């Protein structure tokens, strides 16, 4: 193997959880995906902007992940985004939302 | 070509690629495969 | 970019390299040195150990349906919330065609190659001018007998006009267009058992055939117009060198054919007597 | 070549210029076979030249079975005539043959099959219904009928003159494609 | 051949720490990540060449 980089090698202390800002996630992604396709419509490559662009990761042990490169054992692949038409509840939080709104009021916000 | 015999009617076939995998003398559909001529060594062991 | 990825030993150098795969060590070695290139080989099996696109191509799907924990009240609005996006897709038409031709050459006993030959005969035209339409029969029975001869199987025509009734006409047209159709994208032996074991007859009687009807074909006797009636001739010219009685009347409707054909066809065959002795 | 391509129908169009009162044109004739239950044009035959002709209420005259653009042309001007001791002042206008069919010979077997197995991307064969090969000139735009009796079939013209180009283009696939 | 929880309990019990280290890293899957120090995401796009 793996090849020499330069930022200090360190060992973990200290996992903070949380979730995640939609801010956040845009301010990550590397691509906005688009098109449920994942092939290039032409029976070829890779749709860009489909369900997985090349500047997501990349695998075949062949190519490079445009975005950061070639290894497909270094890339560790990067993420990208969809922003929904209309917001949805997060599954694991339906509950612990059912449970929060009966502690606000549901106009004012207090 | 290559040896082949029909499994029921067990006759020496020798067809070839792109031939009817098929007996003459009974459409029979079942091939072996005729075995090596080059002699082949075992120990008494 | 080219996103390109080869490799090639650093120390040799030599080539396009002469490298091979340890699998089971999971690496790759140039054959010269023995330099290992690169390492941790992921399996190439197993994948799909575990475990159409040239159809169903790139927008994908997923059979929705309701499972043990949930009731009716949910169920029935996944069969209620599914049916909103049914034409923006013209692939009803597609999927249902392969449905529709899935029911017909299962239902017509066929072989589950010519299926997909028809699966793809569909779906490599699947729109022309040509086309318009055109009863979309026309093409799922040419397709068909495209995917069926294309899939080294000859049915007559008038055996998919029993499966679907195509005026017999908007078959033809259809069919030319189709055939050129893959001509710009880049054998009527067939007919011969598949009668005899419409009659129930041993094997010599059509073994025969083969011989008489290509040596029939071979020298002259263009002979027919459409020759799957001289293939029959050939069943009688050799029934009648047996003595199996299969008598004329019984043949025709067995195979549906003129009988008048026959005898004037035979009248080549009671000259012709000749040459048709092999033992 | 040396063989004229021969023409068998001239297909040709004529406006008499008239409302032609069809009921009166097949009463007045003298054998023309017209009732609106199969098309609105009386049909006359006429023997000399003898050519066959339907007649629109528009007064427009599609002639065939022509032997020659003369033919059907002298053909049409008959017909005026006759329309016009009918009672209609037909006239010769803006006259134009829409269709120059033909058949000739170039008398030598063909291997149809070599020309339409390597011409499959222009003529394509089912010999199960038709033993007949289509092929297809643009310059000039020309479709012929091919057939192992040497029959040629040439179609696809107003004038017999693109047929005999064709013809002359056509003849040397022929002979190249002959059997022999 | 599986290295399972129950051979891992066995390991600790030992206290060899090391030996259960290197048997859940080098002898199976190691791998070197880069992650921001301030968002402790591995998000860090590395050029390391
Ligand atoms: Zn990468
Ligand atoms: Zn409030
Ligand atoms: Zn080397
Ligand atoms: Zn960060």
């Amino acid at each position: 193997g793996q090849q020499y980089s330069s930022a200090p090698l360190r060992t973990v202390k200290e996992v903070q959880f949380g979730l995640f800002s939609p801010e956040e996630v845009r301010a990550i992604s590397v691509a906005k995906i688009r098109f449920p396709e994942t092939m290039d419509e032409t029976q070829t490559r890779a749709k860009i902007g489909g369900l997985n662009d090349p500047r997501l990761g990349s695998i075949d042990r062949n190519l490079k992940c445009q975005t950061c490169q070639e290894g497909m054992n270094e890339c560790p692949g990067h993420f990208g985004h969809i922003d929904l038409a209309k917001p949805v509840f997060h599954v694991g939080f339906i509950a612990k939302i059912k449970k929060v709104c009966e502690c606000v009021c549901m106009h004012c916000g207090k | 070509t290559l040896k082949y015999i029909c499994a029921e009617c067990s006759s020496k076939l020798s067809l070839s690629r792109t031939d009817a995998v098929r007996c003459k003398d009974c459409g029979h559909r079942i091939l072996l495969k005729a075995r090596t001529k080059r002699l082949v060594q075992f120990e008494a062991r | 970019p080219n996103l390109n990825i080869v490799l090639t030993c650093p120390e040799c150098k030599v080539y396009p390299p002469k490298i091979v795969e340890r699998f089971s060590e999971g690496d790759v070695v140039c054959a010269l040195c023995g330099l290992v290139l690169s390492d941790k080989l992921v399996d190439t099996r197993s994948e799909w150990r575990t475990f159409n696109p040239l159809l169903d191509g790139n927008n994908l799907s997923t059979r929705i349906g309701k499972g043990e924990t949930t009731d009716m009240r949910f169920t029935k609005e996944l069969n209620k919330a599914q049916g909103k996006n049914v034409m923006d897709k013209k692939d009803n038409e597609v999927q249902a065609a392969f449905a529709k031709i899935t029911m017909l050459c299962d239902a017509a006993e066929l072989p589950k190659i010519v299926k997909d030959c028809a699966k793809e005969a569909y779906k490599l035209c699947h729109d022309e001018k040509t086309l318009k339409g055109k009863s979309m029969e026309s093409i799922m029975a040419a397709s068909i007998l495209i995917g069926c001869r294309r899939a080294e199987v000859a049915r007559t025509f008038k055996e998919i006009q029993s499966l679907i009734h195509v005026k017999t006409k908007e078959f033809g047209k259809t069919l030319n267009i189709m055939k050129n159709i893959l001509r710009g994208k880049s054998q009527n032996l067939t007919y011969i058992p598949r009668f005899c074991s419409h009659l129930g007859l041993p094997m010599q009687v059509t073994t025969s055939a083969e011989y008489t009807a290509k040596k029939c074909k071979e020298i002259k006797e263009i002979a027919g117009k459409s020759p799957i009636t001289i293939a029959v001739v050939s069943i009688y010219l050799n029934i009648l060198l047996f003595q199996i009685p299969i008598t004329a009347a019984k043949v025709g409707q067995t195979l549906q054919v003129t009988e008048g054909t026959i005898k004037s066809g035979y009248k080549i065959l009671y000259e012709h007597r000749d040459k048709l002795v092999d033992p | 070549s040396g063989i004229v391509p021969t023409l068998q129908n001239i297909v040709a169009t004529v406006t008499l210029g008239c409302r032609l009162d069809l009921k009166t044109v097949a009463l007045h004739a003298r054998n023309a076979e017209y009732n609106p239950k199969r098309f609105a044009a009386v049909i006359m035959r006429i023997r000399e030249p003898k050519t066959t002709a339907l007649i629109f209420a528009s007064g427009k005259m599609v002639v065939t079975g022509a032997k020659s653009e003369d033919d059907s042309k002298l053909a049409s001007r008959k017909y005026a005539r006759i329309i016009q001791k009918i009672g209609f002042a037909a006239k010769f206008t803006d006259f134009k043959i829409q269709n120059i069919v033909g058949s000739c010979d170039v008398k030598f077997p063909i291997r149809l099959e070599g020309l339409a197995f390597s011409h499959g991307t222009f003529s394509s064969y089912e010999p199960e219904l038709f033993p007949g090969l289509i092929y297809r000139m643009v310059k000039p735009k020309i479709v012929l009928l091919i057939f192992v009796s040497g029959k040629i079939v040439l179609t696809g013209a107003k004038q017999r003159e693109e047929i005999y180009q064709a013809f002359e283009a056509i003849y040397p696939v022929l002979s190249e494609f002959r059997k022999m | 051949l599986r290295f399972g929880e129950m051979e891992r309990d066995c390991m600790i019990a030992h206290g060899a720490a090391s030996f259960l280290k290197e048997r859940l890293m080098e002898a199976s899957d190691a791998f070197r990540v880069h992650i921001c120090g301030i968002c402790g995401l591995m998000t860090v796009i590395a050029k390391l060449n």
